[PDB]
């Protein structure tokens, strides 16, 4: 199964391995047991070149794993700014919600990734999106005492 | 796999 | 009497070196270990932190630890670097790459018994050991992972001694690693169970003070550590000079810790100064008092007025009216009485020490046990939970043989800690 | 005939220093024990070289305070073996003083006391000085009192106990320590003089014009009052001439054994040319709450006993008239089952003050010792602070971790509740 191999290659950042596997018919949209695709894993572990390559060859930019995470969720959570922007450029849903009611804005906010927050906002992130406890990203910043975040989130 | 600290283990110090 | 000091990991050794620089100057000890001051107050309790070899030259009772070898060199090349006992440097070859599992289990465990041998030796040459103080970050792998391992081993071997830590809490504003909430939660779990007193030093608070108050547009670790060293000097003043109140670690603990798990202190001090300018004027006693209780002067990022004080210690340093101190301390207590728990009568103790810190004629140090510290743990918890729900980088930990259930155990313990603070926050005398 | 004084913990030791300082001045004894050239031989033994040595033991679990005695002005007055120290103190924790750390040194203390007791031909008993608040003053004292009760069952034991005040307090748990030691000492003590640090503090600020009193200020005043109380033991006299008589005169009812001391006049040393106060004036001043060693209101209570101990130029007929005056000016209600007769002792020697103390010389002074149900207000104040913390079990783990059962808190507290009802029942109105 070249799928399992593409998955591990995408996580490890083995660019060359990725190329060969796809050339031999490896499923670009293969899933592991939790429903993570090679684009999820590349987006998670910060492999920008592998992200762009998967996206040039049929990767679903908005694929969800079993917990509803999209690649954009994971990039925003881990804080890979260039990857966030590539995902957005290729049609990532800025307002995708996962099984906890989190949007990519929530995750970037919680983790303090302020550049990513500004970018998401510019691309139409929903400042009124509530998680399953009813919190918006703005609620999180004021419950947090994170004044820098709260100001960014307020900018008209 | 490595055994780990449990909740409340430090409460024995005072009994 | 004696305290044995341990500093672990990069952060631990950096603020640790700064502490030794600062109290050495206060005590009149130069980098070669010779005393050169003109006050007998300086030497009266020198034995608390210093071994006295012949002669008459003083050596820090300090053990210096890191898995990263490079940390050796930076400490040594520091101003007071030569004063430490060469045999008390205990270091590894690699080090943990921000992996708490590496620190604790894998790589710390490889190092740890070497460290304990040095600890044991410092201990046996003590007339009457008080306990231990550890400086470490919670966000890395060594200070955090190995530091808490050291603590657990020391608890086993010296179960009746006080264990005190200066623990610096990670913030996204200062360091760019998203596993830091993992490492800090695993650590907080260990500290809740095994320390008697922990000063919560929040990089979030330190950064905000530097950026917003001290107007340093790009704060360095040096900027942050200037706040930490001032704080560490202040909170150990009662231990290092003659006096009535909180004069040893156990007396301090019995006064500050009403419930064994709630032993995380919020430190503050006044005045806050940027290193290298300028001066003064000296504060008045009212000015000191009001600033030392001000949220902006806290080293933990919590608003004290969002919770209630269980216990408070306040240390005034320098020449000043003891009567004016008493009046102001009474003042802040009864104008703000709703902020001090009513079911712990007289829960604010005040010390005065006549020797001011360097550069100052008057200063105040605040030590609070406040229910508001739950804001710090809620912040870590929220970041922990964001990462742990997506199981990001978990294999990096389990790869060192760590149980995943340890993550869940630590998380639950920390959330329990938060609930407990809230319970006493809402408690009433009635 | 002999009395042995025992000083425990920092407060007991420092007040002890002040007392023996004054005792030497009163009996004409130098800091090396020599006397330039019989009564005081109850408090001082005598060597063959004419050296007079206090019948006194100083004990602390930590050495700082006693090391000052060992190196100070009276470094040669005491038996050096009667200055006893551990290395690790009780950390403001009754349980450490009583159960852990105290057990380490209790046998040495008793053997050293035995050595003093063996030099006596007719030991009356012990005077014990300690704080309520410290772990040593509270915990070790009650351990010592227990053991002294087994080893000297026939002897009298008197206490001078320092009752805590927030102005000079150093621990949050002092109400715990106070009630714990009172519970376990009540049975073993025959008579106990409480010294409220707040009452002494106030007198220093008000009568001595000391802006911020130190322990050195408090202690010299306290020692002047202790000296008034023990003078009858150290001189010829007709009132309270031995420890047994203290209990007879001041304690008719064994659990209510806490007399109130009131002292006058207290005059600033800066006022060396104050016009002298009359017997009438100083006697009246004894029923002013401002001059009491414990803060409480005796007009709210009833008297069970009353002793007036005069020092100096005091004519007996003038005391009787002054007493007649107060018995018909003033509301002094005695209980119906005791003689309403004030007992009077007069010592004709002018009172002594320590040079460089805050007190002026006076020609006449009086200490009144009265057993009044009003002192239960002091207990109620401690009990209330106890209840606030204990409701939450605040700090209780410190005690349970050091050899003490949690049940001992509620047992001590119930005993306190019983003590308060004893006062209510005696003060029948
Ligand atoms: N205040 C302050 N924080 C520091 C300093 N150095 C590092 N930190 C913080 O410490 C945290 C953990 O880093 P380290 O101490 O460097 O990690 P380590 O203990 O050396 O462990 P490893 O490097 O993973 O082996 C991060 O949050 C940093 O922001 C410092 O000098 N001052
Ligand atoms: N009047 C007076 N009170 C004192 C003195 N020293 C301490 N106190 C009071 O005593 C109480 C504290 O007890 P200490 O006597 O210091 O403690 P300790 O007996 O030494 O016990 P540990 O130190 O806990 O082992 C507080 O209420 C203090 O204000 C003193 O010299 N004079
Ligand atoms: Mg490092
Ligand atoms: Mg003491």
């Amino acid at each position: 199964d070249l799928g399992k191999k593409l998955l591990e290659a995408a996580r490890a950042g083995q660019d060359d391995e990725v190329r060969i596997l796809m050339a031999n018919g490896a499923d670009v949209n293969a899933t592991d047991a939790s429903g993570l695709t090679p684009l999820h894993l590349a987006a998670t572990y910060g492999h920008l070149e592998i992200v762009e390559v998967l996206l040039k060859h049929g990767a679903d930019v908005n694929a969800i794993d079993i917990m509803g995470s999209t690649p954009l969720h994971l990039a925003a959570l881990i804080g890979h700014l260039e990857i966030v922007e590539v995902l957005l450029k290729h049609g990532a849903d800025v307002n995708a919600v996962d099984t906890w009611g989190d949007t990519p804005l929530h995750l970037a906010a919680i983790m303090g990734h302020l550049e990513i927050v500004e970018v998401l906002l510019k691309h139409g992130a929903d400042v009124n999106a509530q998680d399953k406890f009813g919190k918006t990203a703005f609620d999180i910043s004021i419950d947090n005492g994170n004044e820098d975040l709260a100001e960014i989130l307020q900018k008209l | 796999k490595q055994p780990f600290l449990k909740r409340g283990e430090g409460l024995a110090r005072f009994t | 009497r004696e305290i044995v000091h341990i500093q672990a990991g990069q952060c631990g050794n950096q603020i640790g070196a700064k502490f030794w620089e600062v109290i050495s100057d206060e005590h009149g000890i130069d980098p070669t270990g010779s005393y050169h001051g003109d006050s007998d107050l300086q030497l009266e309790r020198i034995n608390v932190y210093y071994n006295e070899a012949t002669g008459n030259k003083y050596v820090p009772r300090a053990i210096l630890v890191d898995l990263e070898p490079g940390t050796m060199d930076s400490v040594r090349s520091g101003p007071f670097g030569q004063i430490f006992r060469p045999d008390n440097f205990v270091f590894g070859q690699s080090g943990a790459g921000n992996n708490w599992a590496k620190g604790h289990y894998t790589e710390g465990a490889e190092l740890v018994d070497s460290v304990l041998d040095v600890v044991r030796k410092e201990s046996e040459s003590c007339d009457c050991l008080q306990g231990f103080q550890l400086t470490h970050s919670l966000g890395g792998g060594t200070g955090s992972g190995m530091g808490t391992l050291l603590i657990s081993k020391i608890r086993e071997e010296y179960p009746d001694r006080i264990m005190n830590t200066f623990s610096v809490m990670p913030s996204p504003k200062v360091s760019d690693t998203v596993v830091e909430p993992y490492n800090a939660t695993l650590s907080v779990h260990q500290l809740v169970e095994n320390t008697d007193e922990t000063y919560s030093i929040d990089n979030e608070a330190l950064y905000d003070i530097c950026f917003r108050t001290l107007k340093l547009t790009t704060p360095t670790y040096g900027d942050l550590n200037h706040l930490v060293s001032a704080t560490m000097s202040g909170v150990t003043t009662c231990l290092r000079f003659p006096g009535q109140l909180n004069a040893d670690l156990r007396k301090l603990a019995v006064n500050m810790v009403p419930f064994p798990r709630l032993h995380f202190f919020m430190p503050g001090f006044a005045p806050l100064t940027s290193r290298g300018s300028q001066q003064y004027r000296a504060l008045t006693v009212p000015e000191l008092t009001q600033q030392m209780f001000d949220s902006k002067n806290m080293m933990a990022a919590c608003d004290p007025r969002h919770g209630r004080y269980l216990t408070v210690a306040a240390i005034f340093r320098g020449r000043m009216s003891m009567k004016e101190v008493d009046e102001q301390m009474l003042n802040v207590q009864n104008k703000n009485s709703s902020y001090f728990v009513e079911w712990i009568p007289n829960n604010v103790k005040t010390a005065v020490c006549d020797i001011p810190p360097r550069g100052l004629k008057m200063s105040a140090t605040f030590i609070g046990n406040s229910t508001a510290i739950q804001e710090l743990f809620k912040r870590i918890s929220e970041q922990f939970t964001a990462m742990f729900r997506r199981k990001a980088f978990l294999h990096w930990y389990t790869g060192e043989g760590m149980d995943e259930m340890e993550f869940t155990e630590a998380e639950s313990n920390m959330n329990d800690l938060v609930s407990e603070y809230q319970q006493y926050q809402d408690a009433t005398a009635d | 005939r002999e009395c042995i004084s025992i000083h425990v913990g920092q407060a007991g030791v420092q007040i002890g220093n002040a007392c023996w300082e004054l005792y030497c001045l009163e009996h004409g004894i130098q800091p090396d024990g020599q006397m330039p050239s019989d009564s005081f031989n109850t408090f001082f033994s005598e060597t063959g070289a004419g050296k007079h040595v206090p019948r006194a033991v100083f004990v602390d679990l930590e050495p700082t305070v006693i090391d000052e005695v060992r190196t100070g002005t009276y470094r040669q007055l005491f038996h050096p073996e009667q200055l006893i120290t551990g290395k690790e103190d009780a950390a403001n924790n009754y349980a450490r003083g009583h159960y852990t750390i105290g057990k380490e040194i209790i046998d040495l203390v008793l053997d050293r006391i035995r050595k003093l007791a063996d030099q006596c031909t007719g030991l009356q008993g012990f005077l014990v000085f300690h704080s309520f608040g410290g772990g040593t003053g509270s915990g070790f004292t009650s351990l010592l009192m227990e053991r002294l009760s087994v080893d000297y069952g026939k002897k009298s034991k008197l206490e001078f106990s320092i009752y805590p005040a927030p102005q000079v307090s150093t621990a949050v748990v002092e109400p715990y320590n106070s009630i714990l030691t009172t519970h376990t000492t009540l049975e073993h003590s025959d008579c106990a003089f409480m010294v409220d640090n707040e009452a002494i503090y106030d007198i220093c600020r008000r009568n001595l014009d000391i802006e911020r009193p130190t322990y050195t200020n408090l202690n010299r005043l306290i020692s002047q009052i202790v000296s008034s109380i023990t003078a009858s033991l150290r001189f010829d006299g007709a009132l309270n001439v031995d420890l047994t008589e203290f209990q007879t005169n001041l304690v008719p009812y064994p659990r209510i054994h806490f007399p109130l001391a009131t002292y006058a006049p207290v005059i600033s040393a800066e006022k060396a040319y104050h016009e002298q106060l009359s017997v009438a004036e100083i006697t009246n001043a004894c029923f002013e709450p401002a001059n009491q060693m414990v803060k409480c209101d005796p007009r709210h209570g009833k008297y069970m006993a009353c002793c007036l101990l005069y020092r100096g130029d005091v004519v007996p007929k003038d005391v009787n008239a002054a007493i007649a005056t107060i018995k018909t000016k003033r509301s002094i209600q005695f209980v119906d089952w005791c003689p309403t007769g004030f007992k009077v002792g007069i010592n004709y020697q002018p009172p002594t003050v320590v040079p460089g103390g805050d007190l002026a010389k006076v020609q006449r002074a009086v200490c009144m010792l009265s057993n009044t149900t009003a002192i239960a207000e002091a207990w109620a104040r401690l009990d209330h602070k106890f209840d606030l913390m204990y409701a939450k079990r605040a700090f209780v783990h410190w005690y349970v971790g050091e050899g003490m059962e949690e049940g001992e808190f509620s047992e001590a507290r119930e005993d306190m509740a019983a003590l308060e009802k004893d006062y209510e029942e005696v003060g029948v109105d």
